[PDB]
């Protein structure tokens, strides 16, 4: 809210009272933190472009995706990405230990909606479901590169007090298409982190109701591990409680 | 053509808004105008530049206090012919007498500098 | 992958040649010393480092002018005692070998010393003892490739531009003393031809002319030259007599009082010699 | 705070005339200088600067040097620095300079002819003997203190002519610099660095020629031969207002100075003499 | 609307008379000035022709040349 | 009166400290000297004789003070301490001294209410009156400026005072808590921190 000062000669008892609304300096403080955020979470994107780049593979993200051929190419990508966001949340692990299985699924009767990247054990050792039809339909649905998303005082305080700047084939639609591919994929390594740590009959329980990554997973995230991507924002379903009552 | 018009009381004077230029033909006539515009001094432009923009070939002093100058310019399709220019501007070479510019150009500057008050 | 296909990026370079020092031995890791200037995008193409431990000698700034032009030049860093091959601020093709140990260096110096000054037996010899030498297919090859072409770029960027520079009219300089009646200027023009396109590019970089004559005007910087050039090529020598003394005050009461804030004159010893002539700016 | 700005002992005895004196701070500066940096500047065109010789770790040895303000164009007149006492009355617009400076001038080059010419004259001023008196007394007590001072004669080796290679012969620098007054010879010596130093047989060069001139004419910023050095130099406007808000600059500068560089000093058995 | 110049001129300087007619002893401005003249009901605010915005280093005055042509 | 007595020692003490500045010969004033980057020596000057000079008055029978100092002028947040400007650390024997120059010409260039405020002053019309018929400098601004930088340097010196005489962990945890010194006076006279008071209060 606000504070007071008061400035006072020890011998004298002439006192000057002057008054600061904190405002101000919480406006500091979320641009603050807003500009942190953001820059963390550019730089974990470029860095996961950078090191897809490095992998060296010729055609774009997309285009790997719809070439159903080369599974080797969409294998080593889903793998390139789930060894990346589990260094991110365990930074001295560079490597994944146990071999990994790939599959690349190619039907509806085949993919599980709601889940297009997917574990299973045979038994000796983990195997990857992909539904690359589906991370194609969502790499494909067009964006909006125009429309902006979002207290109207603070607004217009960070309106008027920061400010603006006026040979990549990177455009905000190809780093949109990296976006969501992480996020899918931590997603999916989510699933995976509980499967391994609480038995394949937990991970069906979280399949069936992820609420349970709450506790599965906080208790080790939250303490020790950078933030869920989507931390970022607080995501929310338009007119859910409609919706939920339909 | 399109890219410019004729500055009314001149047959061989015209500017191109685009360029932002007036350009005072040196030898040659203006034909077929069915437009012309009003001479104005906003027409010219005061060029901005931390330093002085540097100019080549014969330049002419117009007016010191408004930083006002004509640079010969030949079209590289060879038309002779004369800008004016104002704007923070310096010449490579000596500046030059008007008085040097033949009578044609000199009419037509006359007629746009000096306000028919 | 990211980038456009192929689509050279743009970015900043390092330019001194002596960056690119490696071990061979690649089990035994080496950074090579560079100073940051390296990284300016100017004439010179040797760090500050560099020229100071190989060449004795300190980059510095002569303001010309209305239009402030600020004409390159280095500076002696070689004391009033030093004589001998101690004198010579950079070596001549015919004893840079000697002047540079380069026993007590390191094999990629001595071939990048090989690829300046043109000697291309030298730089043969070290090609192929390093291809009998050590593990060369397996990384030792492709780091004396890299190195290589490195140097090489560097000179190709170089030579061309030295050459246009050399047969051109516009501009002309004449590295001599230009006190004609002297002895210890000598065939300067001639030594300097003898020397390398990339070097020759170096002693325009660092020697300033006695004299600047631009268009009509003529600037002397200098009623005298503070060095020379023979056959053992540039030295740190006086033509006329005695060494000029310098105190090196740094690198390798009642005065005070009287003296506080104070212009004070540097004892800096810069490179002074030959002639050189322009037409209109050119800058 | 002993001022001895010397030329700010100027009183506008004049009552229409205030005399501003804007001279520079270091007159209060207890060196071997008698003229601070203003002054130099102004009728000498020389400005002041320092030399360091040894400076490593406490032997400081500071030579004293002024440079040149002199271009590369100016000549005779405009070129001669300190005019001697046969010239400085052409050289300096003595006419156009405030009658106690030009009694300055005639004592520092011995004028007394000019002296009482100018007491005669202010002998016929409006307020002569109220206060006019009392300024030529003030002013002429402090010049004459200050040339008494500077005079080593009142109650060394350093040679100016003494380096000229190419000269036919003769040298007699040094003996006008002998005819110049202790206060000029001493404004020389503090402002003059000599080319060569030599101590105890051990000879330091600064510079491979001298820069300075010395002749009946004066000092002269000329140099021994060629053409001359190269020596280059709120109220809100329509123009201040600058555009849109949008090349050695990573190395440092050498001064495009002419230091005044001319002479040889000897030392002999001493050794680095800071007292 | 082309020479900007002069309007960022006359608009300091009357800002300046104002600040020292408020404060007699400055006759300058200190931090230099940043100034923008908009073109557009989608970039000028109404009821303020005359505002201020810093760029976080340094204050820029934002001019609405058409409200002030048209009240003129 | 009285008050107005130790009024005039305060006021001579900051004209000591203006005598130091003096003799160090600023051509530009503070404020401009700490916006100006490239004036790292002038800076590191500045401080080390503001340090100096509170240490001769803090120890008056002491002259001694460190002749050799290394510093720092730090530009980046993540180089700089909310409440500590200036820092005193040590890189295993060599004593570092640290500056936030941003936060120096952030607190310079900050408007003072000078003339906003009104306070209480020898005022007598009869004599304004009486006077009337009978009938280089500082500004106030300069003045609270000159007072900032040299009371910001008290506070550094005082942790720099803690760590010479107690150690780097005791400076350590003086910068985490500076209820050592509520009590100060207890030398400490001589320092313009004790003179006065200043107090937050929730609001
Ligand atoms: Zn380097």
């Amino acid at each position: 809210n606000k504070v007071r000062t008061v400035t006072e000669i020890v011998n004298s008892d002439e006192k000057i009272q002057k008054t600061y609304e904190l405002a101000e300096f919480d406006l500091k403080n979320l641009s603050s933190l807003e500009s942190y955020e953001t820059l963390k979470i550019k730089l974990a994107l470029s860095k996961y472009m950078a090191m897809l780049s490095t992998l060296e593979m010729t055609q774009p993200l997309l285009e790997i995706f719809r070439n159903k051929a080369d599974t080797r190419q969409i294998a080593a990508v889903v793998f390139s990405t789930l060894a990346f966001i589990h260094n991110r949340f365990h930074p001295l692990v560079t490597n994944f230990t146990n071999k990994m299985e790939f599959v690349v699924t190619e039907t509806n009767d085949t993919s599980i909606p709601g889940e297009p990247i997917l574990f299973t054990e045979n038994e000796g050792v983990l195997l990857c479901s992909v539904d690359r039809p589906s991370i194609v339909k969502m790499l494909s649905r067009e964006f909006d590169t125009e429309a902006l998303v979002n207290n109207c005082n603070v607004r217009i305080a960070k309106t008027f007090g920061a400010s603006k700047r006026k040979d990549f084939s990177i455009t905000e639609v190809e780093a949109t298409q990296y976006l969501t591919l992480l996020l899918t994929v931590e997603h999916a390594y989510l699933h995976y982190y509980i499967f391994k740590n609480y038995g394949v009959f937990e991970y069906c329980k979280s399949l069936t109701d992820h609420s349970l990554f709450t506790n599965k997973l906080r208790s080790t995230m939250s303490t020790k591990t950078s933030n869920l991507l989507l931390s970022k924002f607080k995501f929310t379903i338009e007119d859910f409680d409609k919706i939920n009552s339909n | 053509s399109k890219d410019f018009l004729q500055l009314k009381g001149t047959m061989n004077a015209f500017y191109a808004p685009k360029q932002r230029i007036l350009s005072i033909l040196a030898v040659n006539r203006l034909f077929g105008a069915t437009e012309t515009i009003d001479f104005h001094p906003n027409l010219l432009v005061y060029r901005q530049s931390s330093p002085p923009v540097r100019l080549t070939g014969d330049v002419y002093v117009v007016d010191k206090n408004e930083k006002v100058f004509l640079v010969k310019h030949v079209f590289s399709n060879t038309v002779p012919a004369y800008l004016l220019i104002r704007g923070d501007y310096e010449s490579s070479s000596d500046l030059k007498s008007l008085r040097d510019l033949n009578p044609w150009v000199q009419n037509t500057l006359l007629k746009l500098l000096i306000p028919d008050s | 992958l990211v980038p456009v296909g192929m689509a050279p990026r743009q970015m900043r370079v390092n330019r001194c040649i002596f960056a690119s020092i490696v071990s061979f031995d690649a089990c035994i890791t080496y950074k090579s010393p560079c100073s940051p200037d390296a990284y300016h995008d100017d004439g010179w193409f040797i760090c500050n480092n560099h020229l100071i431990k190989r060449f004795k000698m300190s980059k510095m700034v002569l303001p010309i002018f209305d239009n402030q032009f600020k004409m390159t030049i280095a500076r002696h860093l070689v004391g009033n005692k030093e004589r001998g091959i101690k004198r010579i601020l950079i070596p001549s093709a015919t004893n840079y070998q000697d002047v540079f140990n380069l026993n007590s260096m390191m094999q990629a110096e001595q071939l990048i010393f090989h690829l300046i000054y043109n000697n291309e037996n030298a730089v043969n010899t070290i090609c192929d003892n390093l291809k009998y030498t050590e593990g060369f297919t397996s990384n030792t090859q492709r780091v004396i490739h890299s190195v290589y072409a490195t140097t090489k770029s560097i000179l190709d960027t170089t030579n061309p531009n030295t050459f246009c520079s050399r047969v051109s009219r516009d501009e002309l300089r004449f590295f001599d003393v230009t006190n004609a009646r002297a002895l210890r200027g000598g065939a300067g023009d001639q030594l300097f031809n003898n020397y390398s396109g990339f070097l020759q590019n170096l002693i325009r970089r660092a020697v300033a002319p006695e004299y600047l004559q631009i268009d009509t005007e003529e600037l002397r910087f200098r009623n005298c030259a503070t060095c020379i050039i023979d056959e053992t090529g540039l030295v740190a020598s006086v033509p006329d007599g005695p060494e000029l003394y310098n105190p090196i005050r740094s690198s390798d009461r009642e005065l005070d009082r009287t003296l506080s804030g104070y212009e004070e004159y540097p004892t800096y010893v810069p490179l002074f010699l030959g002639y050189q002539i322009i037409n209109s700016e050119n800058n």
